[PDB]
């Protein structure tokens, strides 16, 4: 052109994984909770339409959809797995979403609980003006 | 080490 | 914050320097022209307010000001020099101007003429959307 | 030259800070752990020689030195402080180290435990190709 | 990851178009020269295998190939045209080639001669150890 | 306004 | 407060 | 090459 806006927003992906006192009856051993949020209390709700957590097939309604904060899933299980997360934007132009393969891993009974944090930076090249102010309100 | 869901 | 827009524009500064057929009345050996332009095709007129060339003190009206394209000064002289160039933006915030110290150098007689091009990248961090609109129309 | 390589590596700084259920014999209220690591599946041991945590003066051996991964320090205390962390590189040329002033903060009793993550981007300009391979092995 | 080397080289594309009076047998008013070289006289011979100038169909052997420095084509013509230039690199990996659409324009008599220059920056993401050793020597 | 062939 | 150390 | 400097 030559001119370009490069808007960068920050995301936090993380999960807690605790061992239950007594297992559930269904037999599950652990309690975990997985989330997506902005760092340092950023309201990502401004540019995030919805967050989609894709659980394992073993779960009922494995597709969990949060379209209002907090964007998180709470469950109970026996094993860890790769959990595809999809974050949809208040976009109108590509990319409409971003996908992460989140490792929801669990620790053993004699080991301390999991409190994992993962950082992701998003870069939008030449976004629209309306989507920009949304991104910058975060 | 830790249990996993098999795929 | 923490979010950020980073708008980048490209500028081009350059000069020609020929020896005349024969020196002027004052015995000026060279003819030169220095310029500030956008890359093809652009049009920096959208965000550039004025460009100020600071010629040597040995020039009449050494402060040449172009507020409309083309941003250039045409002159005749005997020697080369450092030429401070100031580009003012249609901007209400810092930075309101950028300064380049351009080496307007001459080549000796019995040597090829001068055609120098110097490309510069400008990065504006979190500009207002009005100035951004100007920067993006370029 | 005119040519230049910019090698970028990702570094992650973080700390957990939990309130103890009952203070230690010295009166320490908190349990905390601080670390330096790479993102996801990446071993920074390839280009990191050692990591030095500079604890507050109150701590004995305030200068803690990690020679191999994991690069962490676990302690008990009563207050938070600024923890200068120096990450040393496996090169023979400048720079052989980078410094961050890590804010090792705690939260009060009756508040959730601390789990903070801070990501840092490192840019090496024109490194030797021997040191460069290690940077890329991560 | 990361694991990220970004290698940058600069290229200068330009052309001279000198008017010729009197015109030739074939009616060629002008005679021009178009070239691809590196700024500050850098030997791009290190990372460039060959440069291919794609002249208009009117020329015999329109496809003109410079495999040795200088990468220039001198010719006489009657008109201007968009001139596709392809720069081939000494790489064994994508990209093997870059293509610019160069505008070879001319001025009439009574208008100053052509001495045009154009800046082009090339960024190679994660080149091999080989090839990179060439780019930095260039 | 100049002799530029055309494609 | 949270409380911090003396500097 | 002459420069005023
Ligand atoms: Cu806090
Ligand atoms: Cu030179
Ligand atoms: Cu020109």
């Amino acid at each position: 052109m030559a001119s370009s806006c490069a808007v960068q927003v920050k995301l936090e992906l993380g999960h807690r994984a605790q061992v239950r006192k007594k297992p559930t009856v269904e037999g599950f051993t652990h309690d975990w909770m997985v989330f997506v949020r902005g760092p340092e209390h950023s309201n990502i709700q401004h540019f995030v339409e919805k967050v989609v957590f894709h659980l394992h097939e073993s779960f009922p309604r494995p597709k969990r959809v949060c379209k209002d904060p907090p964007y998180k899933v709470e469950e109970s299980g026996y094993a860890g797995f790769i959990l595809p997360i999809e974050v949809y934007f208040k976009n109108k132009e590509e990319p409409r979403k971003v996908r992460f393969d989140y490792d929801l891993f669990l620790h053993l009974e004699g080991h301390p609980p999991v409190n994992h944090l993962r950082c992701e930076k998003l870069t939008f090249n030449n976004p629209t003006e309306d989507f920009r102010r949304k991104l910058l309100k975060a | 080490k830790a249990p996993r869901k098999q795929l």
